[PDB]
């Protein structure tokens, strides 16, 4: 419910040309929020936003480079 | 600003050859090079 | 005694200015250099389709 | 005591008008030559 | 800084000291040039009767050329203070520049 | 009379017109006559001919300002020179052309850019100032 | 024959040959970075050493030995080095611009945090803090040795100096072995890039101002110095508590608030 | 696209550009003001036999030459300043698209539903069709749809680009590893041009941009054929 | 002992150093280092320039203040004036070495 | 014959930039006046003119029908 | 704080070796004294191939072009991982 | 006598000499260089048939021309030259550092054609910006011999700019205050505080690219975390201020030229005159980011950059207008050094005006990296920079060298560089307006008619410069020798003949306190 | 040590027309001698260098 979804919206938090911290942040929304729902189990459905705004958003070099790297247990990121 | 008539007149005659030989010198080697441009390309 | 250029000044101005309309003008139109100048009222467009 | 003077507080000589021109054709002309020939060196490389 | 009245009295003033000597001559006239206008005539009245004292007549000859120099465009200037300076050119022996014939090239 | 390089440290003549008293006299020594014509001088100068006068002119300074303020042709030269050597430039531009550019291309022949000015106006470059505003698409040619 | 009080130099083969040196160093390093040659580096090195040997060789001579250097002369030796040290200020500060701009906004691929994922730094505490203390210390007893010169005493001068350079040179050897020690490298990232260049190029500092202190230590021995007047001493304590202060800038920016 | 013998900027497609151009002739008719000026003025000081050569005093007029400019520079900043913060301001998006700078190429990613990406690479010469123009055309154009906002994510997989269409205004640099935003919208359909504008090589000349503009409906229908 | 050791000036300066040095002592300015006070420098009272030749440069800052300086030389003999301000000069000769 | 009027014998140079100052002035700015007229009101004009008619749809269709797109035959 | 002490109506090289001696050299033999107690092992740091860590973009110029100036085989891993 | 003289020297005129030399030479090299530019761009279609070749080319003209043609004339050249002999001193502070400061030079350039020889040369643009400048995409030797070439160009500037300081503040005569001296020493002082500021700058970073390249340091590099845009900082923060550093002496000299032949005893408004020397020297160092408009970063910061930028205007105005102030009511003499002089003041503030129209950020979004940019700054260095050396060097010409350069042949040399210049960079404002890339080997064909005039100019200028080399060996061969120059009061440069003897002020000058 | 500053006073003072950096005597020129003969040996090593690396090496 409330998706609608065309592109993602102005998020104030990253207000200026540089938006490489929107795609960033989330990626890592996304994926905690799955960490949540798996250690936990069933949906993952209430995380599906931050999925669809960092699709949007991020290469797709980048998101694959990082997802390799969570597989690969090399990603630099807290989740 | 005054100054003393030359010491080692340059006449017009001398005047030319100088002028001509500046400008070669500034003209043929690269001629030279821009000439041969095709010479030196496909390669 | 009037100067080089009581002299010669006329025929300098006149020769040099002479030299440099012909040769200029021979340079613009005679040798193939090509200007693309604005098309508007001189070409005639075709079916390109 | 260096020579002092016209003429004296250059490293070349003017002395002959003829040799002085040899002279700056040669440095003037090293000059604008060496571009023509760097690209010509670069595109014989190939 | 003063008025034209105060000024023009000055440099009379400066002209007439009995004893200038060539230094001093110079030194107001050459002075003199580089403000903006045409001196009144009894300024240079005045530095020609110094010429006078130092038995200098091209330098009063002098004198006539940079008036006229002065007025530029003005051809109406140098004529007027010709006019008003006669009597002492007469007076004085004095031949102006068109008299002389250093007027043409 | 004689200037010398090594009177640099010593005051000189100019002719100027904002300087128009220097500092010493043109001609610094007199003959015999030009010292009689001195003496003259601390005279009346009523008694002075014309020809003296210029001559006592003559010692003072170097050229009257009639003279230092003379014009000249040098311009004419100046213009012309100029020009000549301007037409001169044409001459390797013509060289360069012949000798060292090659084809210019094909996209230049008439009939490439006959075809070329209608897609242009088919998808309606600058429509509103610079290229198809200039088109009249109901008459078909350009607008007059 | 001159009536100011400037010194007119003798002519010098020492630009010259410093020139061809730096020539050398730069084509070197190049033929080293490229050509795994180290030839041309050594013969630019020595000749370099050579140069700088006798250029100020000749200094000593044209003041101690010859007296050229008047209040004139002296004036603009002070301005020349305090110039000098500027410009260095300069230099430096486009370093701490990196670190600063790097540690501010860090990016992704560091994991967005800093110091960054898997960067492990030295404890602020423990070697950096002692280094702090061992170049505090030689600013003081620096500042008796200069005391000591003015007021006269061959003795404490000499003490004094003798013990402000072997500060020095424990805090090159902290240094070294906290290079050794440390669980990151030059190529660790912009981490290890900044901190190992900073701190690089200060210990090349360090060096150079020891160097300098060694140099006025034996022209002490000598005898070169008056009371009054003594330069050569002037500018390595300036030099020395510039390398002082950039260390705390280091120490405050790198160690502690970047830890 | 520029026309050959042009003098000022290609037609404004977008608002944006628009207002680039009025501000721009502003900006001109000032420009012309005072280099006409000077112009006069040095004529002026040097036509005249007349002289004053000793000294002149400095004060009265300074400020007169402070003032002027100070006020001019005014005139300059606020319409200026203004235009910025709206190249700036709050967007609404209905898509996003993201361009990548290569050498030599761009390539394109729709990636709000679907997962589209493509390469799009200059018409060699010897392969123009007529009527073609010469290293301005595309194989791959992006075809976005006209009269909608759209976000523009600009970056680079390796040195740095800068993906530019003058007619819309546009121009932002390609950084790798960094994500540029730039706001684009069309007043109308048609074909506009661009050229990669930061030196990537040796290969610089060569790596254009050519949009597409057409309505919503055939940009869907175009989008489901690239997938 | 906290005695000496270090030499002084006195003792050790050598060269121009010790020249300047000395000279200071005496008040006196042989190698121009300070600048020399104006007189009136009217005919009656010149300023006096020193010199080891038979000219010298002199700089008039004809008021305080004047951004320009009057250059000229000065020859020995009769006292010359500041082709600007009137004011006058006179050579002096050696002195600073007779 | 007769004397001659005395004339104006100062500020002859002050006197010539009073008046010509002005001149610089109004030549300066009629230059300007002139681009503003002659290029800037125009250009605003004719973008005013065309948007007002303006048909994105039929453009549209005109530019789809001479075959210049590679999305829409 | 802008003192704790306090000087300056008799003085010179005395003062300011006071100070060397006083306060200086012990801080010194202070700092030292909380370094022999802190020196040891550094629990050598688990190795994990991170991508922005051991970076190679060019072969350094000396060694077998993959080992550190300073490199110190307990505690600086190579980019395959630590060393046999 | 040769060596001694001429490989040891520690006099300034000779020094001044042997930098006027170096410069005239590499200014060849330059001209060269921009003539294959616009070869290249003559006609539509490829010449060089190589890019990297052409990028090569643009690369090395933009450094030429500034580190190896404008700075050593104007700073070495001129100021070695004239500063001494404008102030009495008997040399400069630091004689043989002075000596130094050359001989970096020659092996400085060396290197930059070495860089061109290696390998596929570095065609980076003078910008050098990594990632198309680090070892990936430059591999090889090439870069790193120009980033040593810039390191020996730097020391050399900064050495330079100590000895400078040291000498202007110290060795006035005790009289004269700062507030006396000549504005080229205020322009060549207040240039060598912004050389010293900026150029260790350039040279961290410039050092920082080296080794991220050689050292596997990752400053600029995305992968370790490093920041491409944080080297055009560092670049630009030394970059902006370099322009200025190329301007200021030019300032200085046109000052002195337009007084002189003026017939004037000084310029009007000394002391602001000063003041807008020391404003542009600040304000110069607080802009640098409107080199970057393009890049992404905030409006805010985008709206101080453009307001700061603005702000120079205003004392580069009062400059502009105190040299129309001296010329009114002058005394004026068409002297050739005087027409280059006019030249300057117009073209440049052309070129000044264009620069105003670049620093909004709005615009400069359309305009960056456009033959807009080019056009403009042509017009600061090509019509400024140069139109100032042009005129220093015709005036101070009889004082180098004793001789008297024929002012028929220099008026004519004027004339023709005058007509070259604004036929090659006027029509480029249209091709930047209707939006040519910068730095490109082939454009579209819109584009052809004013490259063509362009190129068409280029080539007149180079008959100039070649009519130039025969002027200048006109006066050598014809000997005219100097006896009286004007104007001596206030010109102490001239003062102790032509040229001045190996050694001046031995006794300095008398000046009064009062 | 001792003071033997006088004595180095008296022969760097010598009226020999010696310039500074050669008053030492015979050390100086040799010392002298080497570096210049390192500096032109080095700087005709690199034009070697640079001419040989400004060839590929296939
Ligand atoms: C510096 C000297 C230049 C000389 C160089 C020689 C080389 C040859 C070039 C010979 C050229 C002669 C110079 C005339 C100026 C024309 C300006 C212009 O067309 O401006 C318009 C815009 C274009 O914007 C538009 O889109 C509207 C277009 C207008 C509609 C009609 C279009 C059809 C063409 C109409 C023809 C008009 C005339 C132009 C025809 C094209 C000319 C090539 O371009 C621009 O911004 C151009 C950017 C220039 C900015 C620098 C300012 C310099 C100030 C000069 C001082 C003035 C004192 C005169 C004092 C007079 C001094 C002589
Ligand atoms: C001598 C060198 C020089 C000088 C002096 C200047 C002077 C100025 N320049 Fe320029 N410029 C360069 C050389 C120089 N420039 C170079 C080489 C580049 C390109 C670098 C590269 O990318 O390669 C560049 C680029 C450059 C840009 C970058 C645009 C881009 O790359 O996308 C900008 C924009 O802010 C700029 C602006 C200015 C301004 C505002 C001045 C001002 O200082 C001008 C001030 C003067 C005047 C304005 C005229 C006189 C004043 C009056 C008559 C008063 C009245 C005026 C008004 C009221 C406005 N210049
Ligand atoms: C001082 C700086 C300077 C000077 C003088 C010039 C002079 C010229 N430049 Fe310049 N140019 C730059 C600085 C300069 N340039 C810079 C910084 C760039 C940016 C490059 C980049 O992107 O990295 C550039 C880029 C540039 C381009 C960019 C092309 C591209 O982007 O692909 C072009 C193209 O036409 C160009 C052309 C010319 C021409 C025709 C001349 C000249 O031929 C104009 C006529 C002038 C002369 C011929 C000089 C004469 C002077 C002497 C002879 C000195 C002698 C003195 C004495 C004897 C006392 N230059
Ligand atoms: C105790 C401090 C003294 C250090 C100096 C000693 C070594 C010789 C180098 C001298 C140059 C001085 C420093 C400047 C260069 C940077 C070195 C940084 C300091 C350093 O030495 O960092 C070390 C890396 O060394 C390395 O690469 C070493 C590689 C050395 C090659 C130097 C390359 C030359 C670059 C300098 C030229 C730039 C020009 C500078 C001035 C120009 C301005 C005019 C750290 O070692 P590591 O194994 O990575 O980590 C520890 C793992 N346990
Ligand atoms: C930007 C710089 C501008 C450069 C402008 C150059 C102007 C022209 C100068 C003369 O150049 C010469 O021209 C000849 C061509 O006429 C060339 O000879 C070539 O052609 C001749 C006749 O066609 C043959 O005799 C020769 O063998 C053959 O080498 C010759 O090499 C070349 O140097």
């Amino acid at each position: 419910k409330i998706k609608n979804y065309q592109t993602a919206p102005f998020d104030s938090r990253f207000p200026n040309q540089n938006q490489t911290r929107n795609c960033w942040q989330n990626y890592l929304d996304f994926h905690r929020c799955e960490k949540a729902m798996t250690a936990k189990g069933g949906d993952v459905s209430v995380c599906e936003w931050y999925r669809r705004v960092y699709k949007s958003l991020c290469p797709i070099s980048w998101v694959s480079t990082w997802d390799d790297r969570r597989a690969e247990g090399t990603f630099p990121g807290k989740i | 600003i005054t100054a003393k008539p030359a010491k080692t007149p340059t006449s017009p005659k001398e005047q030319a050859i100088g002028l001509s030989v500046t400008f070669l010198s500034f003209l043929l080697p690269a001629g030279w090079v821009l000439y041969h441009l095709d010479n030196y390309k496909k390669s | 005694a009037p100067d080089f250029h009581d002299k010669y000044g006329n025929a300098v101005l006149a020769s040099g200015a002479t030299f440099c309309v012909a040769v200029w003008v021979y340079m613009a139109t005679q040798i193939g250099i090509e200007w693309n100048p604005s098309p508007v009222g001189r070409v005639t467009p075709k079916e390109w389709r | 005591h260096y020579e002092e003077g016209p003429g004296k507080n250059i490293p070349f000589s003017v002395e002959n008008k003829w040799r002085l021109l040899a002279m700056m054709t040669l440095f003037f002309g090293s000059g604008f030559a060496a571009p023509f020939f760097i690209v010509r060196h670069q595109l014989l490389k190939k | 800084h003063e008025t034209d009245e105060e000024f023009d009295a000055r440099w009379v003033t400066y002209f007439n000291k009995p004893d200038i000597d060539a230094w001093e001559l110079r030194k107001g006239m050459n002075t003199l040039v580089g403000y903006d206008l045409v001196p009144e005539p009894k300024i240079i009245d005045a530095a020609l009767r110094a010429c006078r004292r130092l038995n200098d007549f091209a330098s009063a000859v002098r004198i006539l050329e940079v008036v006229k120099d002065k007025a530029g465009p003005h051809k109406e200037i140098y004529p007027y203070v010709i006019q008003e300076l006669r009597p002492t050119l007469n007076e004085l022996g004095i031949s102006t520049p068109e008299e002389l014939g250093l007027d043409k090239v | 009379s004689v200037v010398k390089s090594e009177d640099y440290a010593l005051p000189s003549y100019v002719d100027r017109r904002d300087y128009p008293l220097p500092d010493v006299a043109h001609v610094k020594n007199l003959s015999a006559s030009q010292k009689a014509l001195k003496e003259k001088e601390k005279a009346s100068w009523s008694s002075l001919s014309i020809d003296e006068k210029v001559e006592l002119y003559r010692l003072k300074f170097k050229e009257s300002f009639a003279e230092m303020n003379r014009s000249t042709n040098e311009w004419k030269t100046v213009v012309g020179a100029a020009m000549f050597f301007i037409g001169f430039t044409a001459l390797l531009l013509i060289w360069e052309k012949h000798y060292v550019y090659g084809p210019i291309p094909h996209t230049f022949e008439e009939e490439w850019v006959a075809k070329q000015t209608k897609r242009m106006l088919d998808m309606k470059v600058a429509p509103i100032q610079g290229f198809s505003a200039k088109w009249d698409y109901d008459k078909n040619e350009w607008k007059k | 024959h001159q009536t100011h009080a400037y010194h007119m130099v003798n002519p010098s083969p020492w630009p010259l040959t410093g020139a061809l040196s730096a020539l050398l160093m730069t084509s070197g390093l190049t033929m080293w970075f490229h050509f795994n040659s180290m030839t041309l580096l050594m013969i630019g090195l020595t000749t370099n050493m050579l140069t700088m040997y006798q250029w100020w060789r000749d200094v000593i001579r044209e003041s101690t030995f010859q007296g050229h250097h008047t209040p004139a002369v002296q004036k603009g030796l002070r301005y020349g080095m305090i110039l000098f040290i500027i410009s260095e200020v300069l230099f430096f500060t486009g370093f701490f611009w990196a670190f600063y701009h790097s540690s501010l906004a860090p990016t992704p691929e560091l994991g967005g945090c800093w110091p960054p994922t898997g960067i492990h730094p030295l404890n602020p505490l423990e070697v950096p803090l002692l280094n702090t203390s061992v170049l505090l210390a030689s600013g003081v007893s620096i500042t008796w040795a200069h005391h000591s010169l003015m007021e006269g005493d061959r003795k404490h001068m000499l003490q004094a100096l003798f013990i402000t350079i072997t500060l020095g040179v424990y805090f090159t050897l902290l240094q070294a072995s906290e290079y050794y020690e440390a669980p990151f490298t030059i190529s660790d990232g912009v981490y290890g890039s900044t901190f190992f260049v900073a701190t690089g190029f200060h210990g090349l500092h360090v060096i150079i101002g020891s160097t300098f202190l060694i140099v006025c230590f034996f022209r002490q021995l000598k005898f070169h110095f008056t009371s009054n007047h003594h330069f050569g001493f002037e500018a390595a304590a300036w030099y020395w508590h510039f390398v002082d202060v950039v260390w705390l800038f280091l120490y405050v920016s790198i160690y502690w608030w970047g830890s | 696209m520029a026309y050959p013998m042009q003098l000022g900027f290609q037609d404004a497609t977008s608002p944006i550009m628009e207002e680039l151009l009025h501000f721009h002739d502003h900006t001109l008719m000032i420009v012309f003001l005072i280099s006409s000026l000077v112009l006069y003025i040095i004529s002026l000081m040097l036509t005249t036999k007349l002289t004053h050569t000793s000294t002149m005093d400095a004060q009265e007029v300074e400020t007169i030459w402070t003032i002027l400019p100070a006020i001019i520079l005014i005139l300059i900043a606020l319409p200026s300043l203004r235009i910025l913060y709206m190249m700036d301001e709050i967007n609404n998006p209905s898509l996003t698209v993201k361009t990548m700078g290569h050498q030599w190429y761009w390539s394109y990613e729709y990636t709000d539903y679907e997962d589209l990406s493509f390469d799009s690479y200059m018409i060699p010469t010897s392969e123009l069709k007529p009527g073609e123009l010469r290293l301005l055309e595309v194989d791959n154009r992006v075809v976005l749809p006209m009269e909608m906002t759209i976000r523009m994510l600009v970056s680079s997989e390796d040195v740095l680009h800068s993906w530019a269409v003058p007619s819309l205004g546009l121009k932002t640099d390609a950084i790798p590893g960094r994500l540029n935003q730039t706001t684009l919208m069309s007043s109308r359909p048609g074909l506009y041009y661009g050229q990669c504008s930061e030196i990537c090589g040796s290969n610089h000349s060569f790596m254009p941009i050519v949009l597409e503009l057409v309505p919503l409906k055939y940009f869907e229908k175009w989008s489901a054929s690239m997938l | 002992a906290s005695g000496g050791g270090v030499p002084t000036d006195e003792e050790q300066a050598t060269g121009l150093e010790r020249e300047v040095m000395l000279a200071a002592r005496k008040g006196q300015d042989p190698y121009n280092i300070l600048a020399p006070k104006a007189t009136s420098g009217t005919k009656e009272d010149p300023n006096l320039v020193p010199s080891i030749t038979n000219k010298r440069i002199v700089g008039c800052i004809c008021e305080e203040d004047n951004s320009t300086v009057i250059w000229f030389w000065l020859h020995k003999g009769e006292a010359q004036r500041c082709p600007s301000c009137g004011t006058h000069y006179k050579l002096v000769p050696h002195q600073l070495a007779h | 014959s007769t004397a001659l009027a005395k004339p104006q014998m100062r500020g002859l140079l002050a006197r010539r930039l009073r008046f010509h100052i002005v001149g610089a002035f109004m030549v300066s700015l009629g230059f300007a006046t002139f681009y503003k007229f002659a290029v800037a009101e125009k250009r605003k004009k004719a973008y005013a003119d065309f948007y007002r008619n303006y048909d994105s749809m039929k453009d549209f269709e005109e530019m789809r029908k001479a075959g210049i797109f590679q999305s829409a035959k | 704080a802008s003192a704790a002490k306090g000087d300056h109506g008799g003085t010179g090289a005395r003062t300011w070796r006071f100070l060397t001696f006083g306060l200086a050299l012990p801080s010194v033999a202070l700092c030292t004294l909380n370094s022999w107690l802190h020196s040891g092992h550094r629990e050598r740091p688990a190795f994990i191939p991170y991508h922005h860590l051991r970076i190679r973009t060019k072969p350094f110029s000396w060694g077998d072009g993959n080992h550190t100036f300073f490199h110190n085989p307990r505690v600086n891993p190579l980019p395959t991982g630590y060393e046999k | 006598m040769f060596i001694n003289r001429w490989l040891f020297s520690t006099n300034h005129k000779d020094i001044g000499t042997l930098y006027l030399l170096f410069g005239a030479w590499a200014g060849m090299v330059g001209t060269a260089l921009s003539l294959l530019i616009r070869a290249e761009l003559g006609q539509p279609g490829t010449l060089l048939g190589d890019d990297q070749i052409y990028n090569v080319v643009v690369t090395a003209h933009a450094f030429v021309m500034i580190f190896f043609m404008v700075m050593p004339i104007m700073i070495g050249g001129f100021g070695n030259w004239l500063v001494p002999l404008m102030i009495g001193a008997p040399d400069m502070a630091f004689p043989r550092m002075n000596n130094m400061s050359f001989w970096l030079l020659p092996p400085s350039f060396l290197l930059l054609l070495a860089s061109s020889m290696v390998e596929a040369g570095a065609g980076t643009g003078w910008t050098v910006y990594p990632p198309l400048a680090g070892n990936l995409a430059h591999a090889g030797a090439s870069v790193d011999l120009t980033i040593f070439s810039l390191h020996l160009a730097g020391v050399s500037s900064i050495l330079g700019a100590i000895n400078f300081i040291t000498t202007i503040i110290n060795m006035k005569p005790p009289a004269m205050s700062q507030y006396q001296t000549p504005l080229f020493v205020w322009s060549v002082m207040i240039t060598a505080v912004l050389l010293l500021l900026s150029l260790p700058v350039l040279a961290a970073g410039i050092t920082m690219l080296l080794t991220d390249r050689n050292l596997n340091t990752t400053f600029f590099d995305p992968a370790g975390g490093g920041d491409p845009i944080l080297y055009q900082h560092l670049f630009w923060f030394f970059g902006h201020p370099e322009v200025y550093i190329l301007i200021l002496p030019g300032f200085g000299m046109i000052s002195h030229i337009v007084t002189y032949y003026s017939g004037k005893k000084e310029p009007f408004g000394y002391m602001g005159m000063v003041w807008a020397m020391m404003s542009i020297g600040f304000l110069g160092f607080i802009v640098w980011a409107h080199h970057m408009f393009t890049v992404g970063m905030d409006v805010d910061t985008r709206a101080y950059f453009t307001s700061a930028t603005m702000i120079i205007a205003i004392p580069t105005g009062v400059k502009v207008f105190s040299w129309l102030a001296t010329l009114h009511g002058g005394n004026i003499k068409w002297s050739p050094a005087m027409m280059w002089a006019l030249g300057f003041i117009f073209l440049f503030t052309v070129g000044g005006l264009t620069g105003i129209v670049l620093a909004n950020s709005s615009l400069d979004i359309v305009l960056h990296d456009t033959y807009y940019v080019v056009a403009h700054f042509h017009y600061v260095l090509s019509m400024g920079a140069v139109f100032a050396i042009m005129g220093g060097f015709v005036h101070w010409f009889p004082l180098f060298s004793g001789y008297t350069l024929n002012d028929t042949w220099a008026k004519i040399h004027f004339a023709i560089m005058f007509v070259g210049v604004n036929m090659t960079f006027f029509p480029q404002h249209f091709l930047g307006l209707s939006g040519m890339p910068r730095r490109y080997s082939d454009y579209p064909d819109a584009y052809t008619m004013w490259n063509t005039i362009s190129s068409m100019g280029s080539f007149i200028s180079l008959t100039a410069v070649m009519l130039m080399v025969f002027i200048i060996w006109e006066a050598f061969a014809s000997k005219r020798e100097v006896l009286t120059v004007d104007l001596t009061t206030t010109n102490l440069e001239w003062l102790n003949g032509c040229p001045p003897p190996y050694h001046t002020f031995e006794e300095p000058t008398y000046v009064n306190l009062k | 040590f001792e003071n033997r500053v006088a004595e180095k006073q008296k022969l760097f003072q010598e009226d020999n027309g010696l310039p500074v950096h050669l008053k030492g005597g015979a050390t100086d020129n040799i010392l002298y001698r080497v570096t210049m003969t390192l500096c032109l040996g080095g700087t005709l090593y690199s034009l070697y260098c640079l001419g040989w690396a400004s060839f590929p090496h296939k």
